[PDB]
């Protein structure tokens, strides 16, 4: 657990979890005489290593019961279930021929994604699934009146926005971004959240987060970008 | 298997399928005691020829008996 | 294997052996299959192989392989 | 079971993993009736909206959401108030179904 | 050959070999008008590229005669024999079936190490072999009274210690590290040597070396660290 | 299209194309309030992705007609034909069996290069081919009286020379380099061009280009450098 | 077809993609006859050297290089001069073979 | 054969590759008898310890270590001393077995 936030003299508490940690590697350091303890942690890191499944799976079985099946083994390793939103093509597909599973869960999780074009990820010991062109419910406002730093920087698909770390910002959500520049950039307001970056300090380096989002179209679909085979 | 099996008369002009091996058998064939020279993987000098898998679908093998097990000598 | 030590300070070694691992997945090899139909010319079979690779954490099925060259031991 | 902290804010929102599901809870105070209310969303889908926080009952029972029991307690059975809920004179708890079963069997 | 050491007005010579070099690539450089010649050298570079073996090997053969066999080929490429200390499981193992060798010597050296976990390395044209959990005889003291700069830096397994380049320090040996920090840091004194770093200058930057060691336990074994399959 | 050159108050125009761009990715940026648009472009980048060929080839076919056939598919994707100078062993070789072609053009392009060591490349939507030890006609003088910055930096095979960006410099050509340093460095004058680097600015960072060349021997061949199997 | 810019220099060289070939053209002024001349190299090989730039004819016709037609034009058929060619009073054009066929058919 | 330099220190240690073996030598001076002594470790294991350095004989002969001959020489057969060994008046040499054979045959 790495809990970050703002604790103003009045107000209240804004502190929430931005990263839940399974220690990766630690190492002290002297600079003058100091001792800085540089921690690295683990994200689903018990599942990226020790999760191995055992599956015979027959024909006719729908195309989601076994995301539950794989989550059984990934749950033996202490992973929680997030929101799963499959593609519509996925929700309705059935089976002609049987479905090997022997080896490593994450490895053939990746082949899953490459094979039906969907995203899955682990966000603080909770595993979410979304479509490539879709996102999950939950919106977050970023404006010069709501924590905006500089540009809502424009990109090919969407934006990359800096702000003060303020905990809700999760991948696979929606951010509504307003400024005095995006209007003449004609860029929308709603964007999916794909990349999240947290950099901060307690004394000098203010809490800063940067969010990369790929724009949602008029169709309520994300601007995927040209996937190269 | 031990000599006990089936044979096909191989002649210059027939089609085989070539399969490489994970590692070579230079002196597993030159000496029987089983190991080749340096240490590689998957070399083109590791091909064995097998009788099934070589011919082209354009070139048609006539009279394929479909109901009864057929053994041919022509 | 992915993430030998943790979250997001993923070693350059991890994110390279992961690419090698994924490309090692991508290759095909053997697998058992069920004959669906047999062409009249007797060299191509419609096959519904018994393997599904891993899709959306779940069975999906890769389609019936068509004009698969049947290979008798000739 | 666990205790869920309540901030001194008339409207607050948080997320917790209950039975390995991401449950987002939103509490808001209703001044006209002087009572706290909660909405619950299971992994981004709003499933319970506008329920009143009441002490001594399971708040999630009607819905069969499969996320255990969410209940409020106080020493002398007071009702939750703008002042009394954030101060911890009334405590919000989550109890897992197995724990509930074990207590009932004990 | 790169000789480094200390040559005080009194004392004597402390200069030893810290790297014996087969030139990798060189290139001159202006900075103003200067000409700096930037060398990169080779360690076992003859054997990493031109060592190829030739081997049928029979059943029943012990598990080290052919380390001698492979060292024959790397000796054709000018490699000396270091200290070899196999695992006890290795020393006593015999054979059921024959042992292909055709192709890259370093390649299937590595598959050796992954086959059952021993380290092999080349140290200035010399080949040493140790177990994963073992080390070789030879110890070196590192203390504020014997060459210690800063803290003895603490890590998950062992330590990382800086010092003045002073030539004994070889990989796969032992360091006895003392300070006023380690005591309240409850860390041992004996560590294996796994990583070696030499950075230095003749004029300005002092001779500096940094050694990483994985700590030796009570049972005279190294704290390997969790090898992930 | 990125045109660079010099436009002196007298003189005239020296401006030529140093890169013809298929946009790779763009992104705006503040520094204060600025907006810098960071473009990345594509070089033959439609061919590196969407070019796929369709090919049976019979026996007896000479050893260049199907460079033409592959250029057919690359030309479908908008590539031009440059100078093709095959190795002599290539120009005269014939065939015995058929030549599978199914999948990725660039894939089996690279395997070409590895199959007899010839270079092929795309230079501003133009495809050139040279031998490993050869070069193409066209020469460029680089002297303290003709655009030289610093020494001609000497390397194992050839040189690395900085100069003012001035647009002839193309890979697979020849540079004749003169100085007051190379004479005492006994390094020749003619070099092939293998690496081209352009870095510069409109206001402050002048035009600088750096060229890496592998020296031509007396026999009119390039010092290939020891290719390692 | 396209127009090939000419600089105000007594000797200039450029490169263009004509029918997807690298064509390097070198123009040089001959003061003694006061006339422009061109050498053409295809992909580094010098194929045409020292030809006269004349208006109203295809300059590459004799050679069968397969890179289209390269011709000069002026409003009143003036000849190309040191001053007149860079000023754009005489323009250099490259026409592709298909374009020539279409115009001849039209 | 090769010459092994000796520093001007009453106790010194170095390593050399003899017959492709990493041989570590430790020389130390015994003041009470005024003599140099050597310990030899092959690959980290001490195979010889406390041997007197004497001129004109092979110091490793009794042990059959397989690393050649290690012998001291001086112009008039003086004995090694604290002063005269580091000065190079007595020289330490390593000779390979093939060299010894060739000289013996010659």
């Amino acid at each position: 657990m790495l809990e970050v936030g703002y604790t103003p003299p009045g107000g209240g508490n804004n502190i929430g979890i931005i990263a839940k940690g399974k220690i990766r590697d630690y190492q002290h350091d002297r600079e003058g005489g100091d001792i800085i303890s540089t921690v690295s942690c683990g994200d689903g890191d018990k599942a990226y290593r020790r999760a191995t499944i055992s599956k015979t799976i027959p024909k006719g079985t729908p195309l989601t019961e076994v995301v539950d099946e794989i989550h059984k083994e990934m749950k033996k390793e202490g992973i929680a279930k997030g929101e799963w939103s499959f593609p519509d093509k996925v929700k309705n597909t059935q089976l002609k021929r049987p479905y090997s599973m022997c080896g490593s869960c994450t490895r053939e999780l990746d082949t899953l994604g490459r094979s039906h074009g969907f995203y899955w990820n682990i966000q603080n010991e909770t595993m979410e699934i979304i479509p490539g062109n879709g996102h999950l419910p939950g919106s977050l406002l970023i404006t010069p009146d709501t924590g905006l730093i500089g540009t809502p920087t424009i990109t090919d698909n969407g934006i990359k926005v800096k702000a003060l770390i303020n905990p809700e910002a999760r991948p696979n959500r929606m951010m509504k971004v307003k400024s005095q520049v995006l209007k003449m950039n004609r860029k929308g307001e709603d964007y999916r959240i794909s990349e999240v970056s947290f950099n901060g300090d307690n004394q000098e380096g203010d809490w800063i987060m940067t969010l990369t989002g790929e724009a949602i179209g008029g169709d309520k679909k994300v601007d995927e970008g040209k996937k190269a085979k | 298997m031990g000599g006990v099996g089936v044979t096909v008369p191989v002649k210059p002009g027939q089609n085989v399928t070539l399969r490489p091996q994970m590692r070579s058998m230079d002196n597993y064939h030159v000496e029987g005691d089983g190991s080749a020279s340096d240490s590689r993987s998957f070399s083109l000098s590791d091909m064995e020829a097998h009788i099934a898998g070589g011919e082209s679908l354009k070139d048609v093998i006539p009279n394929l008996d479909s109901e009864n097990v057929h053994v041919r000598a022509n | 294997m992915t993430g030998y030590l943790g979250k997001t300070t993923n070693q350059d070694r991890d994110v390279v052996s992961a690419v090698a691992q994924s490309e090692r997945e991508s290759v095909w090899g053997e697998m058992p299959g069920r004959v669906v139909s047999v062409s009249a010319d007797g060299r191509t079979v419609t096959v519904q192989p018994l393997y599904k690779p891993k899709f959306n954490g779940v069975p999906t099925d890769m389609p019936v392989l068509q004009e698969v060259p049947l290979r008798q031991a000739l | 079971m666990i205790e869920l902290e309540v901030l001194d804010e008339s409207k607050q929102k948080f997320s917790v993993i209950l039975n390995d599901r991401r449950v987002t809870i939103e509490l808001w105070y209703n001044t006209t009736n002087d009572r706290w209310s909660f909405s619950l969303a299971l992994d981004g889908d709003n499933v319970v909206t506008g329920r009143r926080l009441v002490t001594g009952v399971d708040l999630l029972a009607p819905f069969g959401l499969g996320i255990g029991a969410l209940f409020l307690l106080s020493e002398n059975g007071e009702p939750p108030t703008r002042a009394n809920l954030p101060l911890g004179l009334v405590k919000l708890y989550h109890a897992t179904q197995e724990e509930i079963d074990a207590a009932i069997s004990a």
